[PDB]
């Protein structure tokens, strides 16, 4: 029993990193990686993969997280608070002598009469009292709220709506919608882009040319390095002749001439690389109305394949006339003392851009992370049309049917499904401690008109008060809260079921 | 050495060395069928260390 | 030395780590966490593959451990049984060498008991085992063995161990003599996502490797050629000498331009055979996969040289040392080749319908969480192992188990200590009393109290009869309750029992097990 203690303290401490993360409000985890590098995210998901704990049970809570982001990709912060809560939970009951073997038993019967309740509370509504355009909107700003663009979220909802509807509403992932990070300017003046764009990193010359106006320009891939520059190599070739001196500078000109002649037979106006592209090709293009842009990232070379459905080519010779690509409408901004690059009206495009801009960078970082939680309410809300209420609603009324229902079971399973329910109230706990207002009120108030046989009562987290989350439109959808039930039961049933830990070093 | 155009000229060569293993063979299945070749419970085993 | 309580020292060392096995077997028990030497975690319920990856250096554990091995590759069931029974014998033993017995007659005295048990073995088999190898009949005999671990479980993977036997065996009768099953031609696969319902039983070899070419699969047709090349592909040269240098720039275009005609040739004379499917168990050029697609050939590549040698009795195909020698001897056939998704991800699948019967079958089996394949995977090669054990020696017998025969064997070994004089009396009454950890263990992991199933297994299997034929049941074990009222109930309505040749063989290893660390009064070690 020595060490089943020991592995109760090793979840407390990977739990209490993750309680302060819990929520839109949540507290931010600093987390220093051995590559010196600064890593700042709610997400429990990552927060856990740069842990690396070599404890056995501190990995499981770890490993399990990982398929919660996997098959679902939501709620990876809750289920391992509500997976370690148990281990306190049976912290008393080993020392009383009650086996954990029973304990595990009661789980099992606990979360198959939960799931049952969760389909009951679970109500299809799709036209009923909602338009079209209407129904994604109010689900944005759910997660805009209390925050600092509450006064700029109208026209934030605008262009987060219409990035869902631009992709088919089969396929949906949030990282097929890229968001670049604009320095400087106002928040209010975004825009929405429907194709592709990159950073920009290129810095050197050519400038003044290139004017962001293009009619029907030609996207071509590249591999290899189109200038005759060689950075690596090279060689020696010397002559003792006096005229010569003159001639043994003039020739290399003339080696890739005869490559990059069929490059402009081609008549590709677009040029992108994941390498730098040389100063040398920057006039001609311009002669021929041809772009190009070097220090491109290599993530965002892919979206360019499936945007007008190129083809990356090791060489110029055998490079197929159908694999270019055009756009309706180019732009270039120049606002930040930057050039962006910027494709528009790709029919073809799987993939979107939405800038981003404000005051500064680490503003921009927290308005770019408060999208991706609305954006996740929006994806799923076509995804799947069984939804339920969120917000402390769903979580209390799983703790109270466990509590009618443990009546009419006899043995020691009665105390140990309270203890289950009683669990349950860690997660409005940290919701609340975590937005500012007392956890210790609102969990005496909230159980009063929990009691009168409404089941959608949450927690209002705007102002400190108990009502109903049907107004405040907080809305999550039945697959998470289903699978964190199961995902946070069969983690806490392998930890308690070894009592013995064994470390081999080798 | 062994020197072939294609893959089927090998097979060719490659059998005129086999046939001095495969000629020692011919003798020796001969001695089983010459004495007690088809009486029963008879048997003929081989050693080849 | 003795007055140090060396004896007692040796068997304190093992009480140590016997508490380790109790928890074992059961699938109310618990498992232990064993870290590899590789910086990976396993875990797994069978003692036998714990042990192996547990480094101790102390000989008399080793005893256990070669033991264990008995009942690991003889059979594929009793690991963890013997661990509970030679473990305890050490303990039971302490009462004798307090009061001054030698060990002389402790070792005497479990092999006088070891006859008198064997020979009762013969009278507790009821039922017998038709060996029908039917899909509902063969769910008695693999249920008990794939249980006891992952509880809750043991329905679905019952309908897959039970199917793939089926098919392993081939349709046979009256013949004893040529054997049947085979333990390596069963090989299970693993894949990350999915669920549990949606296994099934597939005849083939499951390949989870890229298909590496533009040809995902074949057409429907019968029958199809699969050539097996052990020698990697590149361009054609000579057996003797051939080595490929550089000197001089003009070879340089030779050499480039004389594979793409040499690979090309080859690739040829075997497509017009109508040979559709080419295995590589090296390392394929890039000029050779070109060529491929053209002629409309799957690739597949098979790093492993294990499965080569259990690949030629499925297809037929045999390995080729050479390349360019498509010898039509040497090809296989085989009816189906498709591409499934398994996981999540595309892969090709290697199946077939009725033709060229084949005893390799592949479980396929999904689950989010990678630990818990482990262990499902090693509970099929054990599953599986117990199907040897169904031959002639005693394959169709079968016993109680479940705590059923360990408490009714009590009884029978304590009429045989009155009966034989001398000082045998004092081990044959120790020898029933051994066998008490077994039902109790099975107490103390399900929760259940020791003052409760005790006393109500003895209370079952001990009435009073006005007769010689035994009535009531006796076939009561340890209930594992946690449902119902009270009490027990009869374990031959979850179709549990201990196979015969299970049983008996382990007596036979938990003696001498025991026997050699009662022997040993002395050890000497080195410093390490």
């Amino acid at each position: 029993k020595g060490q089943i203690i020991s592995n109760i303290n090793a979840c407390v401490a990977v739990q209490e990193a993750l309680k302060p993360t819990l929520g839109p409000l949540g507290s931010d985890i600093l987390i220093v990686t051995s590559n010196q590098k600064t890593t700042i995210s709610n997400d429990g998901a990552t927060i856990l993969k740069l842990l690396d704990v070599v404890h056995p049970a501190a990995k499981t809570l770890v490993d399990i997280s990982r398929a919660q982001d996997a098959e679902v990709g939501d709620g990876t912060t809750s289920v391992t608070i509500l997976a370690g809560e148990l281990m306190k939970e049976a912290k008393p009951f080993l020392e009383e002598g009650i086996s954990s073997h029973l304990i595990m038993k009661g789980y099992r019967k606990a979360v198959s009469l939960a799931v049952e309740k969760i389909n009951e509370l679970a109500v299809d509504i799709t036209s009923e009292k909602s338009s079209g355009r209407e129904l994604l909107e109010r689900c944005a700003r759910t997660a805009m709220s209390s925050k600092l663009i509450h006064n700029n979220a109208d026209f934030f909802v605008k262009m987060c709506v219409d990035a869902v509807l631009s992709l088919d509403r089969n396929d949906l992932d949030d990282k097929l919608i890229g968001i670049k990070k604009i320095p400087g300017g106002a928040m209010e003046e975004s825009l929405f882009i429907n194709g592709v764009a990159f950073k920009k990193t290129f810095s050197y010359a050519g400038f003044e040319q290139q004017p962001k106006k293009f009619n029907n320009p030609k996207i071509l891939s590249l591999n290899v390095e189109l200038e005759l520059k060689a950075e690596k190599d090279n060689a020696e070739v010397r002559v003792e002749h006096v005229e010569d001196y003159q001639a043994i500078v003039d020739a290399e000109w003339q080696l890739i001439f005869e490559k990059l002649r069929q490059v402009e037979e081609t008549g590709a106006n677009i040029v992108l690389s994941k390498l730098p592209i040389g100063d040398l090709a920057t006039q001609f293009f311009a002669d021929r109305n041809i772009f190009c842009a070097g220090r491109v990232s290599a993530d965002d070379m892919n979206r360019v394949i499936q945007a007008v459905g190129g083809s990356i080519q090791s060489t110029t010779s055998d490079i197929k006339p159908e694999h270019l690509g055009t756009c309706a409408l180019f732009e270039e901004m120049q606002i930040g003392s930057e050039r962006y690059n910027l494709f528009q009206g790709c029919p073809q495009a799987k993939t979107c851009t939405l800038l981003l801009r404000g005051g500064a960078e680490q503003v921009i970082a927290e308005v770019e992370r408060s999208l991706h939680d609305a954006i996740m309410i929006v994806k799923r809300a076509l995804q799947n049309k069984l939804i339920v209420a969120g917000g402390g609603a769903t979580e209390m009324e799983v703790s109270k049917c466990l509590r009618d229902y443990s009546k009419t079971i006899a043995g020691k399973q009665q105390m140990i499904i309270n203890a289950f329910a009683k669990a349950l109230e860690v997660i409005p706990r940290q919701l609340c401690e975590n937005a500012g207002f007392d956890a210790i009120e609102i969990l005496n108030k909230l159980r009063l008109a929990h009691s009168k046989g409404e089941k959608w009562y949450g927690v209002v987290f705007e102002t400190e008060n108990i009502g109903d989350n049907f107004a405040k439109f907080v809305w999550e959808p039945a697959l998470v809260k289903i699978n964190a039930l199961n995902s946070a039961t069969e983690a806490t049933n392998l930890i308690l079921s070894v009592d013995e830990t064994i470390t081999n070093k080798g | 050495g062994f020197f072939y155009s294609s893959a089927d000229q090998r097979d060719k060569l490659a059998a005129s060395e086999r046939k001095f293993v495969d000629a020692k063979l011919k003798k020796i299945i001969d001695l089983k069928n010459e004495v007690c070749g088809m009486d029963p419970d008879k048997g003929f085993v081989i050693i080849n260390q | 030395s003795n007055a140090d309580g060396q004896i007692i020292k040796s068997i304190a060392a093992i009480r140590e780590l016997h508490q380790m096995c109790l928890t074992s077997m059961g699938p109310c028990g618990r498992n232990k966490i064993i870290v590899n030497h590789l910086g990976k975690i396993i875990i797994t319920n069978d003692a036998a593959t714990m042990l192996r990856e547990l480094d101790i250096v102390h000989p008399a554990v080793k005893v256990l451990v070669m033991a264990t091995e008995q009942q690991k590759i003889d059979m594929g069931d009793g690991t963890n049984l013997v661990m509970i029974l030679a473990g305890e014998l050490l303990n039971v033993s302490e009462k004798l060498i307090s009061m001054g017995l030698s060990a002389v007659e402790i070792i005497q005295g479990y092999n006088m008991a070891r006859k008198f048990t064997l020979k009762e073995l013969d009278e507790m088999v009821v039922g017998e085992i038709t060996d029908k190898n039917d899909k509902n009949e063969l769910l008695k005999m693999i249920k008990p063995v794939i249980s006891s671990k992952k509880y809750g479980s043991e329905d679905i993977l019952s309908e897959l161990v039970s199917e793939a036997v089926s098919h392993v065996l081939p349709v046979a009768q009256q013949a004893g003599e040529i054997p049947y099953f085979n333990v390596d031609s069963i090989r299970v696969v693993k894949i990350m996502g999915g669920s549990l319902s949606n296994s099934t039983v597939i005849k083939g070899m499951v390949f989870n490797r890229e298909p590496e070419g533009h040809v995902k699969s074949l057409s429907e047709d019968k029958k199809h050629k699969v050539a097996v090349f052990t020698c990697p592909l590149d361009i054609a040269n000579t057996e003797t000498k051939g080595t490929v240098l550089l000197h001089n720039a003009q070879e340089m275009l030779d050499f480039s331009k004389g594979e793409e005609k040499q690979i090309d040739a080859m690739m040829k004379e075997i497509a017009d055979m109508g040979v559709e499917c080419i295995v590589a168990g090296a390392g394929v050029g890039e000029l050779a996969l070109h060529y491929l697609n053209r002629y409309g050939i799957l690739v597949l590549k098979v790093p492993s040289k294990f499965e080569l040698r259990r690949l030629c009795r499925v297809c037929g195909a045999t390995p080729l040392p050479r390349l360019g020698a498509p010898t039509p001897e040497e090809l296989g056939l085989v009816e189906t080749v498709k591409t499934m998704e398994i996981g999540g991800d595309r892969v090709t699948v290697f199946k077939q319908e009725q033709g060229e019967i084949s005893r390799t079958s592949t479980i396929i089996l999904r689950g989010a969480t990678q630990n818990n394949l482990d262990d499902i995977e090693r509970a099929i090669d054990d599953g599986v192992a117990a199907v040897k054990g169904l031959m002639k020696p005693s394959g169709g017998k079968l016993l109680p188990g479940a705590g059923a025969t360990e408490i009714e064997l009590i009884s029978r070994i304590t009429k045989y200590g009155e009966r034989t004089p001398g000082l045998l009396q004092l081990a044959i009454k120790q020898f029933a009393v051994a066998f008490e950890v077994v039902p109790r263990t099975l107490a103390e992991t399900a929760g259940l109290d020791v003052n409760e199933v005790l006393p109500n297994l003895y209370a079952a299997h001990n009435v009073t009869e006005p007769g010689a034929v035994k009535t009531d049941h006796l076939y009561k074990g340890v209930d594992i309750d946690g449902e119902s009222d009270e009490g027990v109930k009869d374990i031959r309505e979850e179709n549990i029992y201990d196979m015969l040749a299970t049983k008996k063989f382990a007596i036979n290893v938990a003696t001498e097990a025991a026997t050699t660390v009662l022997s040993i009064d002395q050890i000497i070690m080195a410093k390490k």
